[PDB]
Order: structure tokens, then C-alpha cells, then sequence
């Protein structure tokens, strides 16, 4: 998924 | 004029599942994140504490496990570096030990994350309180  | 070396496997490691269905607040995953000894080994023996340490983002970010199991569930969005401090029962240096835990999420359609990661402590020449302690284990 997105890395935040 | 003689040496020792204690050796400890650990295993850390996450589960990561995306949801059927996200909640109010866009959380699409359902994760759990560990810590753990081999074969159900009992590592309570050396192991203090255990700090998970998420992102900002979530509240009461820094999250303690004084007694097994050393585990996080959560529900999230993205993934994150997930800094955490295992505490032995020592009171010589080191006290404790840090690893970056990779801490990802798959995209739905995708089979669920059931990571694992094997670390490997070696203590040399410790004090007898803390090598019986390891030693139990």
C-alpha cells in the first residue's frame, strides 16, 4: 500500500 | 581464562488483512504485529518489556507489553517503519535491543501479509543472574  | 557466548533466537513478524469493510474513519486493514521466541518458547525468562513504537498518527503511539504476548493490534491505511525496543531482564549494558520493523500493507486483490522475520542475539561473557535467565529459555 502507500508508505507513510 | 575462559569464554562465553549465549545465543537467543527471536522471531518477529506481522499479519495484515485487508478489510471487508473499512471503517468510519478509512482504516482498510486489520494488522497485528509480534514479537515471540521459536516453538512457543518462553522468553518472558530475559525479556522485560517489549515497546512498540507506531506513527504519530496513532494514538498513545508508544505502546508497552511488560508480559507475553508481545503484541499490537490495529487497524490502519499504510504502512509504516515500526521502531521496536525489546528490554531484557539485565542490568548490565545492553538493556535492550532496537529493530525497524518493515511494517507494510498489501493492496486488495492480493493475498494477505503474513510476514516473518528471524533475529539472532548473542551475548558474550554476560554476569550469571542475566546467563541463567537467558539460559531458561
Amino acid at each position: 500500500t502507500a508508505x507513510x | 581464562a575462559s569464554s562465553c557466548a549465549v545465543q537467543v533466537k527471536l522471531e518477529l513478524g506481522h499479519r495484515a488483512q485487508v478489510r471487508k469493510k473499512p471503517t468510519v474513519e478509512g482504516f482498510t486493514h486489520d494488522w497485528m504485529v509480534f514479537v515471540r521466541g521459536p516453538e512457543h518458547s518462553n522468553i518472558q525468562h530475559f525479556v522485560e518489556k517489549v515497546v512498540f513504537h507506531l506513527h504519530e498518527s496513532f494514538p498513545r503511539p508508544k505502546r508497552v507489553c511488560k508480559d507475553p504476548p508481545y503484541k499490537v493490534e490495529e487497524s490502519g491505511y499504510a504502512g509504516f517503519i515500526l521502531p521496536i525496543e525489546v528490554y531484557f531482564k539485565n542490568k548490565e549494558e545492553p538493556r535492550k535491543v532496537r529493530f525497524d520493523y518493515d511494517l507494510f500493507l498489501h493492496l486488495e486483490g492480493h493475498p494477505p501479509v503474513n510476514h516473518l522475520r528471524c533475529e539472532k542475539l548473542t551475548f558474550n561473557n554476560p554476569t550469571e543472574d542475566f546467563r541463567r535467565k537467558l539460559l531458561k529459555a
